[PDB]
């Protein structure tokens, strides 16, 4: 059956009639191009406590 | 004559006037992650032999 497939030579090491390949794509993890994220401005202020000194 | 003695007397406790304000961590970018990897990626498709006409 031709499955709605491409037409592929298999001349390395695939006989005649053999089928494979795959129309939906999945990205691997080591696929993902390096790339750096941006950390946008920030500000924090921390209470204080404290009872009191002598 | 007078002889020497003390001012019994003691501090009251109180809590200084002391407050924090703001800052930034300073941090503007994250560290890279991610390497360019090959990836294999096939269509899908069938395998003939192909004969030239002598």
């Amino acid at each position: 059956g031709t499955g709605g497939r491409f037409l592929r030579l298999g001349g390395s090491g695939l006989s005649v009639g053999d089928i494979g390949g795959s129309n939906q794509i999945t990205i691997p993890t080591n696929a993902l191009p390096s790339h750096q994220h941006g950390i946008p401005a920030n500000t924090h202020t921390h209470s204080v406590n404290d009872g009191g000194h002598g | 004559s007078v002889n020497t003695a003390n001012a019994n007397l003691s501090i009251n406790t109180s809590s200084t006037g002391i407050s924090i304000q703001s800052a930034s961590t300073g941090l503007t970018v994250t560290s890279n992650a991610g390497n360019g990897q090959a990836f294999q990626h096939d269509q899908p498709y069938l395998v003939f032999r192909v004969f030239v006409k002598v």
